[PDB]
């Protein structure tokens, strides 16, 4: 369907690729590297458990007042 | 600033502008008048395409052999023929307006821009130079590598098809011309020759009464014999004649001309005779002229140079071609057709071959001074300011560039002087460290023209002999050895 | 290698340092310079034979 | 005219099935699964079923996802939505007078233009 | 002695993070909310649900009188007219023209 | 195809063929034998000339 | 004496290589600004007529009118 050099990436000669930098000493960082940095969220879950109640408890109370 | 710098002398300039069209005017009526008695004309001929004319050196570049001028009064012709081409922008308001004196603004900024008059020196050898070491190596500089790359892919081919354009037998040749700025060697200008292998067998058809005639060594030994002999013209005419038909004789053995079997030339057959204008079996119409007897053969004076560059010839070359190599031999290239700035290049190239004449009347290279030989090197755009070579070095140089000019073609040229402007900038301040050897030195022996050198195999390449070492050689050099130890 | 397995080890530790290994550079130019000093050797041999000779 | 040239072994065909199958062999190795916890229902009669194999690979490459796995999954409470307000919509008691004066996409209306 | 702008090492590594990218990093990453919140699954259906419901609406109550009824009496409309129009009782239960 | 990946400098190296031999070659078919014996005779009296 | 076809830097010489790469990045760091955008301009997004409007977003270019 397609020739060979398609397939292979080139029509008479492979060019060399320059390999990619490693940065040593450090991670690495690309798209796929950043949980290193950002984990889900752990330090403030019942801080949010807490706070969604005050919210929805006081949302509910000031749209009763607003309705009534 | 520069602009109130040349505005000062703007007054002082007006008069000593008109004194040189004065010059220019006197010196082009005498050349002329030279020129319309001694010179041959030259027609003008179109392209494969025939829309645009196309001009080569050989038939359009003529020498003034026995010109009775000095040659820094034509040193001064072509600076003030150029400096009528810098004085173009003072048409600006007389065809744009008062509002067009900005555009002269910017001509007078840059003294690059500008003509002799505007320059504080006084001799033309020392203002060529100022005016060269100030803006013209410089823009020579930034278009030469652009070039030699154009030339390189022009051979080669676009889009990795050199398998099917380039030739194996140039192959070591092509590489000493155009990757030398890599090895540090200086090159062999034969080996640049050998990029006329490319093209086709150059020929020159002598136009008779009869039949045309190629033209061959033997045949010009003769004709120079003759002409060097000095005889009455009844005898001359008789003796070109005979060796005329001698050598008609001995192309009709050898198969007719070379023209015959090249595509996109030819020599046509009788005409044919159709229908019932055929005579049974004689199916041709001869020409008047097979009435004539072969004895009373004679040359009509007519030539026909036929170069057969099908790869080297200037019309295949382009739009961007061209225009780089007008840069880089600073003459006007914008906004014209490529027949335009091929007449430039050509009349470039026969002022450099009328100068290279008027050096050997005056007596070769060594006679002239330092800044001479610097400014006809850099007009000939095989040296760059920032070098400052030998005087060995200077004339062996001149030399190389004066023989491959006499081989009448821009390509080669261009190839060979587009290899001394390839310089680099290093990334660190230490690094290049300072040379422990002196300077490259040369002389004119060290260059090798009087002996063949065959085409190096493709990766078989062999060293350079030089030419003392050849049988004979202190025979040979004895002229060059007389100029020098003189 | 094990009985009944194969597999294979990889080493989890961060790599400060690149780690050299010695691929020796294949060029010319020592062997260059060492024919010129061969050859420059036996002109000055020749010089010193043929100085020897003129004047002994 | 006359070139003579050799053929080149660049422009023959002789990689590309190689090489998606290459591809596709590479995309069935990671449907290979263990035995604990297998189960497929199969057809009525016994024979296997054409997409139920082939839902460990999807999910396997899915489980190897970073972002579409956590986003792709928010287009799907809209199906319900639609399930619940068509059911709402089949049998929805309506004023005929309004009906009458408004129908949706009706042909001949001359207030649409037709 | 370098004589040109040397760029630091963090420089370098920040700016691998962004030329770093490949192909697929962008396609899917970007095309995945793109997909679920843009003109095919839910922009699309919440703003070509809206005008089958204001024409409704406009050609049963008027735009004015809606727009002068409480919010809720709006939605509870608007909700109804969603259901006329999901149903299409006249193109015979077809979204097709 | 993997040309850029090898280092074949040594398999292809230039050849220590002087020219010069070739030169003195066709130096010697073109001249004839009495002249080879006259260089001969001007080397001799040259040695001579310098021993004078 | 220096070493030959060597020279400093020029401005016709054109950047260097490093500032080539920093020319070269920019649409790369401008990607991760604009497809933001563009998915904030689809989802910030009104349409602009409906069955009921009577007028319709006019934007005068040149302020003619
Ligand atoms: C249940 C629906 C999801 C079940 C399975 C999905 C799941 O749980 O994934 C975890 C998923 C993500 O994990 P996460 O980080 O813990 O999420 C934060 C919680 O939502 C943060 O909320 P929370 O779960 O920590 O507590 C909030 C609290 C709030 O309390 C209230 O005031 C609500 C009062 C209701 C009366 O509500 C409750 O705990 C129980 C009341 C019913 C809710 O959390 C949920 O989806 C469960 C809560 C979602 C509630 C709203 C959904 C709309
Ligand atoms: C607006 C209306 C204004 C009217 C103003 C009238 C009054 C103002 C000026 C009065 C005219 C004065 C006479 C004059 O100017 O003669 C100039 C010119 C040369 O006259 P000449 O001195 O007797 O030439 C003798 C030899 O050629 C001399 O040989 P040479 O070596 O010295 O230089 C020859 C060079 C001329 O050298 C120059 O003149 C330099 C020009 C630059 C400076 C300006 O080449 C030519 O001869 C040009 C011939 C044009 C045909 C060649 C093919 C052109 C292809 C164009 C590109 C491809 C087209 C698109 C392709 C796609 C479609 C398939 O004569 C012309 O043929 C002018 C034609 C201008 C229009 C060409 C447009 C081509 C593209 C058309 C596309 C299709 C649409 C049309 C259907
Ligand atoms: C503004 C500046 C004006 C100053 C003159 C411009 C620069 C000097 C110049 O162009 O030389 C004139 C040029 C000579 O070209 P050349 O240097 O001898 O190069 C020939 C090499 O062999 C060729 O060597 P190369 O291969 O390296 O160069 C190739 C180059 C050669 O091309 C060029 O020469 C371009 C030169 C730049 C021209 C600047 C145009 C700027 C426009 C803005 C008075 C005129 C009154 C008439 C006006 C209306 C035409 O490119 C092309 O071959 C393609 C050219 C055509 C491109 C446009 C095609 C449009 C196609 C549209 C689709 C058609 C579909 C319908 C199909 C129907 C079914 C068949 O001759 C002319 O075009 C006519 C001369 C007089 C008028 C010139 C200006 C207007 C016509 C252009
Ligand atoms: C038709 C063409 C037939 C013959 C073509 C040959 C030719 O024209 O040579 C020009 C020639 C190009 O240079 P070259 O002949 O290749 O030789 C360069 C040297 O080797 C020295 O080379 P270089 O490397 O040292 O460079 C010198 C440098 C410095 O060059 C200078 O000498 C000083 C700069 C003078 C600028 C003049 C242009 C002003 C443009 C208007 C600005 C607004 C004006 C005020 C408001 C209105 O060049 C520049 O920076 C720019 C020069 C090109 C400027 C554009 C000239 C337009 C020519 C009109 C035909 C093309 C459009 C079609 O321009 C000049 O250098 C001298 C000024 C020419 C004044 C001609 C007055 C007639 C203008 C007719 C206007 C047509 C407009 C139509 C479109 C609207
Ligand atoms: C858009 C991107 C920019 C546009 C630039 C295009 C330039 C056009 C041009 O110069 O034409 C001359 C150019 C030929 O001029 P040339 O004789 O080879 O000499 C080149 C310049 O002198 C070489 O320029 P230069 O080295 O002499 O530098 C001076 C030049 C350079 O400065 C500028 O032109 C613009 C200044 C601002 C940028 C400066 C950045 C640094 O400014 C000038 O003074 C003269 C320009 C007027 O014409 C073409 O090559 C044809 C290309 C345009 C036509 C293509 C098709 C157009 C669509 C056809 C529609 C109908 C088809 C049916
Ligand atoms: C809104 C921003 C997305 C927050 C994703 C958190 C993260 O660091 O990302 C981490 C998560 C998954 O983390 P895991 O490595 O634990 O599976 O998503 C990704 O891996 C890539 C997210 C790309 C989108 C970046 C914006
Ligand atoms: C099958 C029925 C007949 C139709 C046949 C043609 C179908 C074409 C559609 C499939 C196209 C796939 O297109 C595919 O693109 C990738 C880029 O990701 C190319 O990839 C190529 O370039 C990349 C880098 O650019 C190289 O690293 C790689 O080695 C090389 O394969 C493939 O060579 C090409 O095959
Ligand atoms: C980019 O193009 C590559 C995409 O290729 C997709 C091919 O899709 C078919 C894969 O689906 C299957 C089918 C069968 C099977 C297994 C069920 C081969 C049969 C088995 C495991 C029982 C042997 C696994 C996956
Ligand atoms: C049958 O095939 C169906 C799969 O098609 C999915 C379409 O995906 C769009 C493009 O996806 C990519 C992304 C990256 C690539 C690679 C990794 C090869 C890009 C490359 C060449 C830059 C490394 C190839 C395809």
């Amino acid at each position: 369907p397609l020739p060979n050099a398609v397939v292979q990436g080139y029509t008479s000669v492979r060019g060399p690729k320059r390999p990619l930098d490693h940065f040593y000493g450090r991670t690495p960082l690309n798209i796929d590297t950043l949980w290193h940095w950002v984990k889900f969220p752990h330090r403030y879950d019942n801080l949010r458990f807490a706070v969604c109640f005050w919210a929805f408890l006081v949302s509910a109370h000031f749209a009763n007042k607003k309705q009534r | 600033t520069a602009v109130v710098k040349n505005l000062a002398k703007l007054p002082a300039a007006t008069s000593q502008i008109l004194t040189n069209v004065s010059k220019l005017q006197t010196f082009h009526g005498l050349l002329e008048e030279r020129r319309d008695k001694y010179a041959p004309l030259a027609y003008h001929t179109y392209d494969n395409l025939k829309q645009k004319t196309t001009w080569h050196p050989i038939a359009h570049a003529w020498v003034d052999e026995g010109l009775p001028v000095s040659k820094k009064e034509y040193n001064e012709y072509c600076w003030l023929k150029k400096d009528m081409q810098r004085l173009l922008p003072l048409a600006s308001p007389f065809v744009f307006g008062i509002y067009g004196i900005l555009p002269l603004a910017v001509w007078l900024s840059n003294d690059g821009y500008l003509p002799s008059a505007f320059s504080s020196k006084k001799d033309i050898v020392s203002k060529k130079l100022e005016w060269y070491s100030s803006y013209g190596d410089d823009l020579r500089q930034q278009v030469g590598p652009m070039l030699q790359h154009r030339l390189k892919r022009h051979l080669r081919g676009t889009l990795n098809n050199e398998h099917r354009l380039m030739l194996d037998e140039v192959t070591e040749s092509y590489k000493e011309i155009f990757y030398s700025h890599y090895t540090g060697q200086l090159r062999d200008v034969r080996k640049c020759a050998h990029l006329r292998l490319y093209d086709g067998t150059s020929t020159v058809l002598l136009l008779t009464n009869k039949e045309p005639v190629e033209l061959t060594s033997e045949l010009l030994q003769k004709w120079n014999a003759i002409k060097a002999a000095k005889l009455s013209p009844e005898e001359e005419k008789k003796a070109r004649n005979e060796a005329l038909i001698e050598a008609y004789k001995e192309q009709e053995l050898h198969g007719g001309p070379h023209v015959k079997h090249m595509q996109g030339y030819g020599i046509p057959a009788d005409t044919p005779l159709l229908g019932e204008n055929a005579k049974g079996d004689q199916y041709t119409q001869p020409p008047e002229s097979a009435s004539i007897p072969l004895e009373q053969l004679e040359w009509t004076g007519d030539t026909v140079f036929i170069p057969a560059e099908y790869r080297t010839e200037m019309e295949d070359w382009g739009r961007e071609l061209t225009k780089l190599a007008n840069q880089f031999l600073l003459l006007p290239w914008r906004f014209v057709s490529n027949a335009w700035n091929q007449r430039r290049l050509v009349s470039w190239f026969e002022e450099i071959l009328q100068e290279d004449a008027l050096i050997a009347k005056e007596g070769g290279v060594q006679a002239l001074s330092d800044d001479e030989l610097k400014v006809a090197l850099l007009d000939r755009a095989v040296i760059r300011c920032d070098e400052e070579l030998t005087r060995g070095d200077m004339e062996a140089r001149y030399k190389e560039i004066s023989w491959l000019m006499s081989l009448r073609n821009p390509f080669i040229v261009l190839a060979w002087q587009t290899g001394y402007y390839r310089s680099t900038y290093s990334p660190e301040d230490d690094l290049p460290e300072a040379s422990i050897l002196p300077k490259l030195n040369r002389t004119v022996l060290d260059v090798d023209v009087h002996n063949e050198l065959a085409p190096d195999h493709p990766e078989k390449p062999l060293p350079r002999v030089h030419p003392a070492l050849y049988p004979n050689s202190h025979l040979a050099l004895a002229k060059e050895v007389a100029v020098l130890a003189k | 290698l094990m009985n009944g397995l194969k597999m294979r080890m990889f080493s989890l530790a961060r790599q400060q340092a690149p780690k050299i290994v010695h691929k020796p550079v294949l060029s010319p130019i020592p062997e260059h310079l060492r024919l010129v000093k061969n050859v420059a050797q036996v002109q000055i041999d020749m010089l010193k034979l043929l100085n020897a000779q003129a004047a002994k | 005219a006359a070139p003579a040239e050799k053929p080149d072994p660049a422009l023959d065909a002789t990689k590309a099935l190689p090489k998606a199958l290459e591809e596709v062999e590479f995309f069935q190795s990671y449907a290979v699964r263990r035995k604990t916890g297998f189960h497929l229902f199969n057809r009525a009669t016994g024979s296997p079923t054409i997409v139920g194999p082939m839902f460990y690979n999807l999910y396997n490459f899915v489980r190897i996802g970073r972002v579409s796995k956590y986003v792709c999954w928010l287009s799907l409470p809209l199906v319900f939505q639609r399930m619940w307000m068509k059911n709402r919509a089949t049998g929805m008691e309506y004023d005929i007078d309004l009906e009458n004066y408004a129908p949706f996409e009706a042909k001949k209306n001359p207030m649409h233009g037709h | 002695a370098p004589l040109y702008p040397v760029l630091s090492q963090a420089s370098l590594y920040k700016r691998h993070f962004f030329k770093n990218i490949k192909l697929f990093h962008v396609v899917f990453y970007v095309g995945a909310p793109c997909v679920t919140f843009g003109t095919a699954a839910w922009s699309g259906s919440n703003r070509n649900s809206r005008e089958a419901i204001f024409m409704v609406i406009e050609e049963r109550h008027g735009w004015d009188n809606f727009k002068k009824l409480s919010s809720h009496q709006q939605g509870v409309i608007m909700q109804e007219a969603a259901q006329e129009s999901l149903l299409a009782r006249n193109k015979g239960e077809l979204h097709l023209p | 195809e993997e040309c850029m990946f090898k280092d074949t400098r040594l398999d292809v190296l230039p050849p220590q063929v002087n020219p010069l031999n070739a030169i003195l070659a066709q130096h010697t078919a073109q001249t004839p034998v009495h002249r080879s014996l006259e260089k001969r005779l001007w080397t001799e009296v040259r040695a001579t000339a310098v021993s004078e | 004496v220096p070493v030959a076809n060597f020279r400093p830097k020029k401005p016709w010489d054109g950047p260097w290589g490093i500032q080539i790469s920093q020319k070269k990045d920019r649409p790369f760091i401008a990607m991760w600004i604009l497809f933001p955008l563009l998915l904030v301009d689809h989802l910030t997004r009104e349409y602009y007529a409906y069955w009921h409007s009577s007028k319709v977003p006019v934007t005068d270019v040149f302020g003619d009118f």
